[PDB]
C-alpha cells in the first residue's frame, strides 16, 4: 500500500490529462529533489492527419479544416 | 477525585463528534451503488498507465522541517505558563525568560544558516 | 538565588554561544581559542568560591560545596583536555569544528552541573544534558559506518537506561510523598522497604551504565571502537567523572545510608569489573578497544573507594580518579598522534616506533605504566591509596582481587610497549617503514605526560585538596 | 481510579516497552518502544502528584520535562538512524553487528 | 456509590484497555505505519488519563509535542526508509524473544508486588484545579536550573541533529 | 554590506503590502458592477 | 433566564434523580454546537460560491433554489449517493480513516467557541491552548490519506500539505500566546471579558500574525497547495469519491468558520455592541434578574459575534480571489523566516509592555 521511496531520479508523468488549456502533452519528466534531470515529451495525442486530407481535398473544401491547426486564432492558418 | 470542572462536555462531545462521520459514511455506505470492481479500481496516473518502480526519491527536505518544529513546539509549552502566569511573577522572570528565549533565537538562526 | 556558584558554569555556556555565533558568520575560525580559554576561565571562576564562602544551595536544587567543585573542575579540566586533540583531528576529517565544539561544551556543561546537582528533576535534565551530546559526539564522523552503528548502539542503551533512572527517580518521589529533593527524601523514608530497594537497584542501573560497571558495560566497547578518539578520550574521563559525582551525591545524600544494600551491589559491580574487565582487555587487537577494556576495569578499581565509604576510602576515589584523568588524556593524546600520522590502525602496526618516532613512544609508555601501576608515576600512588583504604576498612577480597587483576593488567599494558621498543628495522610494521616526518596536540601532550610522571611524588598538594573535598561527603 | 491502579497500568506499560524495546527487528520501533517507556514514567509521576502532592503539584512539571527531553531524545535517534541508513541502507537491527 | 465516580472509573477503565491494546500493537503488529499510527492512539489515550489526573495543562501539552510533534516527526521517518522490508529469520531468535518475554513478566511480576505492598500516603486533600498557573510559579522559583537548562539542551539536540541529517 | 540587503527587503515587503492592498480594493470594487452574464435559458443571446 | 436551570428543575420536579439531570442535558448544547457549525459550513460554501460569483462580474448558483441557497445542500446529498472507489492495492483501514481523522478534531474544537456568555459549551480552563492541542491532528490525518495509498501522485500530496499544517503552528501558538498574555489566563470567556470599555488595538502585530497563520493551514488560495489544482490534481484528495471525499470538502470549511470565529472572539470579542454595553443602567434595567433585558442582551451578543466572524469569512474568501499562490518554498518561509520572527518579537513586545505598564495589559 506504499510507495517504497529509493535514492534515485523520480519519473513523474504529467501525463495527457492536463486539468489545464494546455492541450494533451505527455512531458514524462525525471528529477532529482526538485530540480529537472530531464524531461521527455510525447507529442502526438491530436494527429488526426490533417496532412493526408489536404492531399485528396480542393482548396475551398480545405479551408475549413485549417481552422483548426493552432485553434486560437483560426484566421492566421487561413 | 476529579476537581477538574468543564470535562463531562469534552468526553460526551468528543462521543458526539466522533460519531459524526462515523455516521454520515455509514449512511452513505447503506445507499450508493454497489461495487464497480474491474477497472475501476486502479491509480490514477492521468489517464495512461504507471509507469512501474514508484518510488519517491527519498528526501530530507522534511525531517529537519519536522526537527525544527518539534524544537519550537516544545518552546511553545515552556513558554505558556510564564505568559499565563506573568502577574504573580513580575521582574526577574521576564530576564529568565528572555535568556531562554534568546537561546531558541540563537537556535533558529542557526537552523536558518544552513 | 545565590547565582554566584553558576559563574563557573554560565561562562562555559557563554563560550557554547561565542563559538557558535561565530561559525554562524565566519564558517573558518580559531575557536579552538577562547574555548580553551572559556574553560580556563570557568576553572579560574573556582579560586573565589572553593575556600572563601562556605557551602551554599542555590534553592535546594544545587550546591556548590568543595566535592561539587573539584569534579566541576576535574570535568572541566577533561574538556580542557579534549579540545586540544581533536583539533586536527576532526579537522582532518572533512567536518566542521565549530558544531563539534558546541556539542562538546554542552556535555561538558551537563556534566559539571550533575555534579552540584541535588534535586530528581535537575538532576534528570544535567544526566540527559549528557547523554544526548554524548550521542551526538559518537556519531559525529558521519561517513564512517562504525561511527553510525556505535551512535545507534550507544543511544538505544543510554535511552533505556536513563527510562530506567526515570523510573527510579518517580518511584523515589513517589515513595516519600513529595520531596523531589535530594536530602528531603532520606528525611523521608528511613526504613527498608520493597519499593525503596527496587527505586535504589532502578538508580544503580543508570549509575553504573555511566561509570561502565558490569553487566552495564557492553556498550563501552562498541562506542570507544566507533567514536572519534578525541570523543573517547572525553567519553573516559569526564562522564565517569560525573558517573561518580552523581553517584557519590545521590546514594550517599538520598538514598538514606541506614539502606546500604549498594555497598554490597557495588562490591558485586567491582569484583565482577576487576574479573572481566582485565581478563577480556588480554585479548584484544585495537588500541581503542584495548583501553575500553581497561576503562571498565580501572572503574572496578575505583569502585573500590565508595564500597568501604570511611572517609579515607572516598578520598583514595577521588585521587585515583583525579590521576586517571593524566594517565588517559596522555593515553589517547599517543593513539591520536599515532592514528593521524600514518598508522590510523591497531596495535600490530605498532612495532618499531623506537626508530621512527621517539617521543610518541616515551610519551605512550608512560602513561601505559602509570594506568598499570609502576612506581614512581601517577598510577602506582593511586592504586596503593585504593588498596591500602580498602585494607583499612576490611575487604580483603576486594584488595586481593585488585592486586591479581594489577598484574594481569600489567601484562597486557607492557604488552604494547613490546612492540614500541623491541623491534629491529627488519621487525617494523608496515605503518612505520613509511612513517612521515598539532601544535596543540603536543603542547597536551607534554602536558599530560609531565603531570602523570610527576603528579606521582609531588602528590602532597593534591592530597589536602582531596582530603578538604571529602570532608563534604555524609556518614 | 485508586494509586495502585495507575502505578501497575504503568508498569504494565513499561513492560510493553522493555519487550518491543528488545524484541523488534525494525529500528524504528525500538524508538518507539523507548517512547512508550517514557510514556510508563509520566504515569507513574502525574498519578504521584493527583495522590500524593496534590496542592503543589510537583510531579507534573518532571513530566512536563519528561516529555520535552522524550521529543529531544527522539529528534535525535531519528537523525541517528537516518545516518545510518544513508550508509547501510537498511533498518534491520539484526545487520549493526560489527563484532564476533 | 455515584454518577460521577462510576463515570470517571468506567473511563479510566475504557482508556486503560485502549493503552494496552494500542501499546500492544505498536510492538506486536508486523506492519511498521500501523505501529506509528497506533503510537499516535497510545499518546492520546494517556493524554485522556491525565485530564482525568486533574493535570489539563500536562494532558494538552502532551498531545501537542507526543501526537502532534513526535508522532509527525516518526511517520516522515517510517516513511524516509521504506525498503519492501526483506528481514530473513535469524537462527538465535527464540533464545533472544524468550528471554524478553521472561524477564518482562518476572519485572511486571516485581513492579506489581511492589505496587501491591507499599502503603503509599494518600493525603486526602483535593488536588488544586488551577494546574498550570502552580506550574508557572515553579518554573521560575524551584525549577530554574532546569527551565534555563532545558533551551540549552534543545539548541545542542537541534545543533546535532542538523549536523546528522545533513546531506553532503 | 547590511543595511543596503534590509532596506531592500523593506523596499520589497511594504512593496508587496501595497500591491496586495491594491488588489483587495480592486476586487472588491468589482462586485459593485452588473453581471456581464447572459443567464441563457432565460436570457437566450440573439445570433447574429 | 439560564434554561439549564429551568430544564434540569422542570426535570427533576418529575423525581428522575436529580444529579441524572444533569446528565439528560448535555446532548442539548452539544447539539447545538453541531447544529451552528453545521450551518456555518453551508454558509461558507454558499458565500465562497456566491461571492466568488460576484467578484468576477458573474452569478453563483441560481437554479438550485430561489438564490441557490440549496446549492450546498445538492453538493453534500450527491457525496452521499456517489459509489465509493478503493484503489487495487491501497490500504483498506488507513484510507477511511484519513478523511475523519481531518475532521474529528476539527469539529471537538467548538468546544471554546462562546457566542456570548453562559452560551457556550463549557468554558475550559484550557480554552484557546486545547484548540492549538487539537489543530495538531490534522496533519496525521493528511499523512495518513498520503501513506494508505498507491499513487505517488498523492503521496507526495499528503507529504507537503503535513510539512505545510506544521508550518503554520508555531506562529499560531506564539499569536495567542501574546493575547494570553493580556487574558490573564486561556479559557475564552476569560480571555473576552478584559473587553469591557478589544485587543486588536493593543495587538496590532500578533493580529496580522494569527490571522495569515490561520489562512495559512492549507486553506485558502493565498495557499491552498494541496489543492492548487493546475500544479497538482487534487494533491491527496484525488482519490477519494464519495463520502469521504465530502469528509475533507466539509473540514476544510468547518476549519473556516471556526478560525473566523477565533480571531472575532481573541482579537474583537463576541460581545460588545461596540458602546460598553451593561452600562446600560440609563434604561433603569435590573439585568441580574430582569427576565427580559437578558434575552435583548442574548440577540445582541449573537448578533455581535457573528458580524464579525463573518466579516473575517467574507476577507479570507475574498483574499482567495486577490492573493496569487506561493510555490511551496515561498510558503515554508513565511513560517520559521518572517511568522516565526514577528511572533517571537511581538511575543517579546507584549512582555515589555506589561512589565511596564500593568494597566490595560
Ligand atoms: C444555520 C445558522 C442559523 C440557524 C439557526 C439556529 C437554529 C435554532 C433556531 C431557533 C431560533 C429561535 C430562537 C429565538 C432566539 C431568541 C432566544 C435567545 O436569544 O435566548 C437568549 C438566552 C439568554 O441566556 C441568558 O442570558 C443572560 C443575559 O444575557 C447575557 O448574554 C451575554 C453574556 O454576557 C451578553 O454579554 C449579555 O450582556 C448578558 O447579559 C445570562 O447570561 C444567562 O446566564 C443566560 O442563561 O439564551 C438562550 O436561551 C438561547 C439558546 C438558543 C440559541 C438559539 C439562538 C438563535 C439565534 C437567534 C437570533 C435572533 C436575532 C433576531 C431575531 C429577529 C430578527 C431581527
Ligand atoms: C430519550 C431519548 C433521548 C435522546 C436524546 C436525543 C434527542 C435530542 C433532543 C432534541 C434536539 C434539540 C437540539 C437543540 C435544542 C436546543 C437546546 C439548547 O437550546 O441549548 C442551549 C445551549 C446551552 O447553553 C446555555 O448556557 C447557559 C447556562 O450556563 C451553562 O451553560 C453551558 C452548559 O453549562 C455552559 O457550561 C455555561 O458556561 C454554563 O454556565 C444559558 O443560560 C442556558 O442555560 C444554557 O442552556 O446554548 C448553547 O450551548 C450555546 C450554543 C448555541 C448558541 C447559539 C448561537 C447560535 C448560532 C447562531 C445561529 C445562526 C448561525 C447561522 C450562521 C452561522 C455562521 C457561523
Ligand atoms: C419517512 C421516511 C421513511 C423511509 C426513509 C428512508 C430514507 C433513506 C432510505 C430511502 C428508502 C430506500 C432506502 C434503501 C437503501 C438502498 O439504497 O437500497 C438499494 C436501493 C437501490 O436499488 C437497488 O439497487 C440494488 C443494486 S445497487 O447496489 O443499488 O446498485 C439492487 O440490488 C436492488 O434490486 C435495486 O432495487 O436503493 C434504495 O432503496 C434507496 C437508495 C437511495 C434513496 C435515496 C433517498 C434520498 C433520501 C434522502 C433525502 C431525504 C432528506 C432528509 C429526510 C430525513
Ligand atoms: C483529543 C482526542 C481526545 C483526547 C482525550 C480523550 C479522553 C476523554 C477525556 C476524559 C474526560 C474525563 C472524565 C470526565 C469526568 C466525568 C465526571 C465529571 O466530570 O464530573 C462532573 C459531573 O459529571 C457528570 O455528571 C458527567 C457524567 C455524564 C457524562 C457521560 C457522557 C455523556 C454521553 C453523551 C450523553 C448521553 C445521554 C443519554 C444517555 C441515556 C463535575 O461537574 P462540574 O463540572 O459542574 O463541577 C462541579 C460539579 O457540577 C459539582 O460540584
Amino acid at each position: 500500500p506504499k510507495i517504497e521511496t529509493r535514492t534515485e531520479p523520480m519519473v513523474i508523468n504529467m501525463g495527457p490529462h492536463h486539468p489545464s488549456m494546455h492541450g494533451v502533452l505527455r512531458l514524462m519528466v525525471t528529477l532529482d529533489g526538485e530540480d529537472v534531470i530531464d524531461c521527455e515529451p510525447v507529442i502526438g495525442y491530436l494527429h488526426r492527419g490533417m496532412e493526408k486530407i489536404a492531399e485528396n481535398r480542393t482548396n475551398i473544401m480545405f479551408i475549413p479544416y485549417v481552422s483548426r491547426w493552432d485553434y486560437a486564432a483560426g484566421m492566421f492558418n487561413e | 477525585v476529579f476537581v477538574l470542572s468543564g470535562y463531562e462536555y469534552f468526553l460526551g462531545f468528543l462521543i458526539i463528534c466522533s460519531l459524526v462521520p462515523v455516521l454520515a459514511l455509514a449512511a452513505s455506505a447503506l445507499l450508493r451503488p454497489k461495487s464497480g470492481r474491474m477497472i475501476r479500481l486502479t491509480t490514477y496516473e492521468s489517464g495512461m498507465e504507471p509507469i512501474g518502480g514508484a518510488w519517491i526519491q527519498f528526501n530530507v527536505r522534511y525531517y529537519m522541517f519536522a526537527l525544527v518544529f518539534v524544537i519550537f513546539d516544545v518552546e511553545t509549552v515552556f513558554l505558556y505558563p510564564w505568559a499565563v502566569a506573568f502577574h504573580q511573577l513580575g521582574l526577574l522572570a521576564f530576564i529568565e525568560a528572555l535568556i531562554f528565549i534568546a537561546i531558541l533565537v540563537v537556535a533558529l538562526v542557526y537552523a536558518w544558516r544552513k | 538565588g545565590t547565582i554566584l556558584p553558576e559563574t563557573i558554569l554560565i561562562v562555559t555556556l557563554l563560550v557554547v554561544l561565542l563559538a557558535d555565533l561565530i561559525q554562524g558568520r565566519q564558517a573558518d575560525r580559531w575557536t579552538p581559542y577562547f574555548a580553551i580559554v572559556g574553560l580556563g576561565g570557568a576553572i579560574a571562576t573556582m579560586i573565589p568560591l572553593w575556600t572563601q564562602p562556605a557551602t551554599i544551595s542555590f534553592f535546594g536544587s544545587f550546591i556548590s560545596d568543595h566535592l561539587s567543585l573539584f569534579f566541576r573542575g576535574l570535568i572541566a579540566l577533561s574538556a580542557l583536555g579534549t579540545i586540544l586533540m581533536s583539533i586536527r583531528y576532526v579537522e582532518q576529517t572533512g567536518s566542521s569544528l565549530g558544531e563539534f565544539m558546541t556539542i562538546l561544551l554542552t556535555a561538558t556543561v551537563g556534566g559539571m552541573f550533575i555534579a552540584g546537582a541535588q534535586e530528581l528533576v535537575f538532576i534528570f535534565v544535567a544526566l540527559e544534558t549528557l547523554s544526548i551530546a554524548s550521542y551526538l559526539l559518537t556519531g559525529y564522523t558521519k561517513r564512517d559506518s562504525r561511527s553510525n552503528e556505535a551512535a545507534l548502539k550507544y543511544l538505544l542503551i543510554g535511552a533505556a537506561s536513563s527510562a530506567i533512572f526515570l523510573y527510579g527517580s518517580s518511584l523515589l518521589y513517589g515513595l516519600s510523598g513529595g520531596h523531589t529533593q535530594l536530602p528531603a527524601i532520606a528525611q523521608a523514608l528511613s526504613s527498608e522497604s520493597l519499593g525503596l530497594v527496587v527505586a535504589l537497584v532502578f538508580v544503580i542501573a543508570g549509575i553504573s551504565f555511566k561509570i561502565s560497571a558490569v553487566p552495564f558495560h557492553q556498550w563501552t566497547p562498541d562506542v570507544y571502537e566507533g567514536a572519534p578518539t578525541p570523543v573517547v578520550a572525553f567519553l573516559s574521563v569526564g562522564s565517569k567523572a560525573a558517573g561518580f559525582a552523581l553517584a557519590i551525591r545521590f546514594l550517599t545524600l538520598a538514598f538514606p545510608s541506614v539502606t546500604d544494600q549498594w555497598q554490597l551491589i557495588f562490591t558485586v559491580l567491582a569484583i565482577l569489573s576487576m574479573i572481566l574487565g582485565n581478563v577480556v582487555a588480554l585479548a584484544q587487537t585495537s588500541m581503542k578497544r584495548m583501553l575500553a577494556y581497561s576503562s571498565i576495569g580501572q572503574a572496578g578499581f575505583v569502585m573500590i573507594g565508595f564500597v568501604v565509604g570511611t572517609e579515607a576510602g572516598y578520598a583514595s576515589m577521588l585521587f585515583y580518579l583525579l590521576v586517571y584523568l593524566f594517565m588517559n588524556l596522555g593515553a589517547f593524546t599517543c593513539v591520536i598522534l599515532f592514528s593521524l600520522r600514518t598508522g590510523t590502525d591497531q596495535i600490530s602496526e605498532y612495532a618499531g616506533l623506537y626508530q621512527k618516532d621517539p617521543l610518541l613512544t616515551l610519551g605512550l609508555s608512560l602513561c601505559l605504566l602509570s594506568l598499570g601501576g609502576i612506581p614512581p608515576l601517577a598510577g602506582f600512588f593511586g592504586k596503593i591509596y585504593l588498596f591500602w583504604a580498602g585494607w583499612q576498612a576490611g575487604a580483603y577480597g576486594l584488595v586481593l582481587l585488585g592486586l591479581l587483576t594489577s598484574v594481569i593488567s600489567i601484562y597486557y599494558y607492557i604488552r604494547v610497549v613490546k612492540m614500541m621498543v623491541v623491534k629491529e628495522p627488519q621487525e617494523m610494521s608496515e605503518a612505520v617503514r613509511n612513517y612521515p616526518e598539532l601544535r596543540p596536540l603536543q603542547v597536551g601532550l607534554v602536558m599530560t605526560v609531565i603531570a602523570t610522571s610527576l603528579a606521582g611524588i609531588l602528590a602532597n598538594p593534591l592530597f589536602n585538596l582531596v582530603n578538604t573535598a571529602v570532608w563534604d561527603v555524609p556518614q | 481510579m485508586q494509586l495502585t491502579y495507575v502505578l501497575i497500568l504503568a508498569a504494565l506499560l513499561f513492560c510493553i516497552g522493555i519487550y518491543g524495546l528488545v524484541t523488534s527487528r525494525n529500528a524504528v520501533r525500538v524508538l518507539m518502544s523507548i517512547e512508550l517507556l517514557l510514556n510508563a514514567v509520566n504515569l507513574n509521576l502525574i498519578g504521584f502528584a493527583n495522590y500524593l502532592d496534590g496542592q503543589q503539584i510537583k510531579g507534573q512539571v518532571f513530566a512536563v520535562f519528561v516529555i520535552t527531553v522524550a521529543a529531544a531524545e527522539a529528534a535525535v535517534g531519528l537523525a541517528i538512524i537516518l545516518a545510518i541508513y544513508r550508509n547501510r541502507d537498511t533498518v534491520d537491527m539484526e545487520k549493526f553487528n560489527l563484532l564476533k | 456509590m455515584d454518577l460521577a465516580t462510576l463515570t470517571q472509573t468506567i473511563t479510566f477503565f475504557a482508556l486503560a484497555a485502549a493503552v494496552i491494546i494500542a501499546a500492544l500493537g505498536v510492538v506486536l503488529l508486523d506492519n511498521v505505519v500501523y505501529s506509528a499510527f497506533l503510537l499516535g492512539g497510545v499518546f492520546l489515550s494517556i493524554a485522556g488519563l491525565y485530564i482525568l489526573m486533574n493535570a489539563d495543562f500536562v494532558s494538552a501539552a502532551q498531545i501537542l509535542i507526543y501526537v502532534g510533534a513526535v508522532n509527525v516527526l516518526i511517520l516522515f521517518a517510517i516513511m524516509l526508509v521504506n525498503k519492501r522490508e526483506t528481514y530473513t529469520p535469524v537462527p538465535g531468535r527464540w533464545l533472544r524473544q524468550g528471554g524478553a518475554a521472561v524477564v518482562s513478566l518476572g519485572v511486571f511480576a516485581l513492579l506489581t508486588k511492589m505496587i501491591l505492598q507499599t502503603p503509599w500516603q494518600l493525603s486526602s486533600v483535593p488536588p488544586t484545579p488551577d494546574s498550570i498557573t502552580t506550574i508557572g510559579q515553579h518554573f521560575f522559583s524551584d525549577f530554574l536550573l532546569p527551565f534555563e537548562l532545558a533551551s540549552v539542551l534543545l539548541l545542542m539536540a537541534l545543533i546535532g541533529a542538523v549536523v546528522l541529517a545533513r546531506r553532503e | 554590506k547590511f543595511l543596503n540587503q534590509i532596506t531592500n527587503y523593506a523596499k520589497e515587503a511594504v512593496q508587496s503590502a501595497k500591491y496586495i492592498g491594491q488588489g483587495l480594493s480592486v476586487t472588491f470594487d468589482h462586485m459593485r458592477r452588473r453581471p456581464i452574464t447572459v443567464q441563457y435559458p432565460y436570457e437566450k443571446l440573439i445570433p447574429s | 433566564i439560564d434554561l439549564q436551570g429551568q430544564f434540569i428543575s422542570a426535570l427533576q420536579s418529575l423525581g428522575l434523580s436529580h444529579d441524572l439531570a444533569k446528565l439528560l442535558w448535555l446532548p442539548l448544547p452539544m447539539l447545538m454546537m453541531l447544529i451552528v457549525a453545521t450551518v456555518g459550513v453551508l454558509v461558507a460554501v454558499w458565500l465562497e460560491r456566491k461571492i466568488s460569483a460576484a467578484v468576477q462580474q458573474r452569478i453563483g448558483p441560481e437554479y438550485i433554489g430561489p438564490l441557490g441557497i440549496l446549492a450546498p445542500l445538492a453538493d453534500g446529498l450527491k457525496l452521499i449517493f456517489k459509489e465509493d472507489v478503493l484503489p487495487a492495492n491501497s490500504d483498506r483501514w488507513l484510507f477511511t480513516l484519513g478523511p475523519a481523522v481531518v475532521v474529528i478534531p476539527v469539529f471537538l474544537s467548538y468546544i471554546i467557541v462562546p457566542f456570548g456568555q453562559n452560551l457556550l459549551i463549557s468554558n475550559l480552563a484550557m480554552g484557546v491552548f486545547l484548540w492549538i492541542a487539537l489543530s495538531s491532528i490534522a496533519p496525521i490525518g493528511l499523512l495518513m490519506a498520503g501513506y494508505a495509498s498507491n499513487n505517488k501522485y498523492s503521496l507526495l500530496g499528503g507529504l507537503r500539505a503535513a510539512a505545510q499544517s506544521i508550518s503554520y503552528e508555531i506562529p499560531l501558538a506564539l499569536a495567542v500566546l501574546a493575547v494570553a498574555m493580556m487574558s490573564n489566563g486561556l479559557g475564552t470567556v476569560e480571555i473576552v471579558e478584559q473587553q469591557s470599555q478589544w485587543n486588536v488595538w493593543r495587538q496590532p502585530i500578533g493580529f496580522l500574525v494569527f490571522w495569515i497563520a490561520a489562512l495559512a493551514e492549507c486553506e485558502r488560495l493565498p495557499f491552498d497547495l494541496p489543492e492548487a489544482e493546475e500544479e497538482l490534481v487534487a494533491g491527496y484528495q484525488t482519490e477519494y469519491a464519495g463520502m469521504k471525499f465530502a469528509l475533507f470538502y466539509l473540514g476544510a470549511y468547518v476549519n473556516l468558520v471556526l478560525s473566523a470565529l477565533l480571531v472575532s472572539v481573541l482579537y474583537f470579542g463576541g460581545w460588545s455592541f461596540p458602546i460598553p454595553l451593561e452600562t446600560i443602567a440609563n434604561l433603569l434595567g435590573v439585568s441580574e434578574t430582569n427576565p427580559f433585558l437578558q434575552i435583548a442582551f442574548a440577540v445582541l451578543g449573537i448578533t455581535m459575534t457573528l458580524i464579525k466572524a463573518y466579516f473575517f469569512v467574507f476577507l479570507a474568501i475574498l483574499l482567495r480571489w486577490t492573493v496569487p499562490r506561493v510555490r511551496i518554498d515561498q510558503l515554508l518561509d513565511l513560517g520559521w523566516k518572517f511568522l516565526l520572527p514577528v511572533g517571537l518579537v511581538n511575543l517579546l513586545l507584549t512582555a515589555g509592555l506589561k512589565l511596564a505598564f500593568p494597566v490595560a495589559f
